[PDB]
């Protein structure tokens, strides 16, 4: 049934204030190990 | 830096005292304003030797050539990153 008449992006009605940051916390395990400059900060 | 292009000759500063009437700066040194301009150091040395003045010479202090790089403000791993710009 090819539907072309309804807006399929109804998910963002259900987003809260921490949606982006909870998705970052969820994605924190899938990601590669970060590179290092060799120092803790440019003021170290 | 256009005031650092020539050699100058001045003299040791003598006594300036307070005028009792007005508080003005009274002097007795005739050479207190005598500033002379010379193109090189040797012209100044020759002029002071010709006039019998005991002199001392300070050599010219140039600023040494710095190493500048705008990209060094944003290094990957050096301390020379700017924290703000």
């Amino acid at each position: 049934p090819f539907d072309n008449t309804t807006y399929k992006n109804l998910q963002h009605h259900d987003y809260s204030t921490y949606t982006f940051l909870d998705l970052n916390l969820d994605l924190s395990k899938f990601r590669m190990p970060q590179p290092s400059s060799g120092r803790e900060s440019p003021r170290h | 830096v256009n005031n650092t292009k020539k050699w100058k000759m001045e003299f040791d500063t003598r006594e300036r005292w307070e005028n009792p009437l007005m508080g003005w700066a009274s002097t007795a040194d005739p050479l207190s304003n005598l500033v002379l301009t010379f193109s090189t150091k040797e012209d100044a040395i020759a002029f002071a030797e010709k006039n019998g003045w005991s002199y001392d010479v300070e050599e010219r202090k140039v600023p040494k050539p710095k190493s500048k790089s705008y990209g060094a403000n944003f290094s990957w791993n050096k301390r020379t990153r700017v924290s703000t710009k």
